[PDB]
């Protein structure tokens, strides 16, 4: 995959924010 | 309770509800740390270039977000397998994520 | 209007602001490039911890960077850096960034 | 409304992309 | 013979497709055939520019105050749906005005 | 590559010159901006603000045609900085139109 090809396809209309995994759990560092 | 996630597994993971995720790291690492690197499945495909479709026969509702990978504690989140992704799905996820990570 | 770039060491202010070093303000090494980070508001970054206990995915930071410790390459994660008020700390040398990438790539099966 | 306070509540997790009004119509110049 | 007025909620066509809150006054809208309007969406996220519509109006959701645009309401076949209360209009204008630097 | 439009910039956009109203603190986060088109004067454009000379583009800003749009997909590129009084006049006309 060409990174420039990938990034050029990103638009404000197709973004996904950070996945919600809730609070930190178990041995997760952050 | 015997289960240890392996690379390519699709697993349910809890959060505070549950959602599927594609495991990228190998069972050898996952079993000894209790952690894993996994990419979330999202139910809303938008044509985002890091979305990776799954073959329909897997019965998963949504697409993998290859750039949303993170370390997760699969024991405390009660991972349970629901399917296994084919190798070409893994290759596409890793190819897109590796591109973004500068590999 | 700072946008983190790959190789940057940044401060991330996670929700427990109080307590300083006992709270959520963490340093991290950015792996993804600004051309992605600035568009998405997200980044792929690895956390920096002060103490190394010799695990195989640790990458030690050289001295005099302005932050000390180890990059935990196996804890790399996608995250929202805009909400966490990312602030640049330092620049990691290219050999640290290549070693973190090599270790994470191995963990991810690349 | 203080703009800084509004802007500080925006996150990648609550953004709304450009509204799709389809093609330009009539006296709409752009 | 309908002319949208400020505070109207209208259906508007796009290529009746989508509701919108009219901000510009009928004096302008009637003469020009254009109007400034903000879209209504069901997808409420807590975004700071969202403005919640009250419950029993005939359309649900939030107005996106920062998504205002000039629209040709004649060509898009604007049809009145309901009217928003004065407070919703004031909150949309206040939030958009903040963004625009007014 | 690095460019984020700021309030008062004139920019080129694909679909071409536009005046940006919203600040970079909004524009860079959302990938959207509020901007008005630049064109030539016309009787039918009652809310026009004339541009001064030597800005790389001449004409009027159509204050009443301001709109939200995605500037990243349109390859926004800076053209010049409009003077503060051009921005203030556009804001004044648009604010009146919007019922403020």
């Amino acid at each position: 995959y060409d990174l420039a090809a990938l990034l050029a396809e990103m638009t404000p209309e197709n973004l996904h924010g950070e996945t919600d995994w809730g609070a930190l759990e178990g041995r997760e560092e952050w | 309770s015997d289960y240890v996630p392996d690379a390519g597994h699709l697993v349910w993971l809890n959060f505070t509800g549950r959602r599927p995720a594609l495991v990228l790291s190998p069972a050898a690492y996952n079993g000894v740390t209790g952690l894993m690197q996994a990419c979330p499945v999202t139910s809303r495909a938008k044509g985002y270039p890091f979305e990776v479709t799954l073959p329909a026969h897997l019965g998963v509702s949504g697409v993998v977000l290859a750039d949303h990978c993170r370390s997760l504690d699969w024991r405390s989140r009660r991972a349970e397998q629901l399917a296994e992704a084919p190798a070409d799905v893994l290759a596409e996820v890793r190819g897109k994520l590796g591109s973004l990570l500068g590999m």
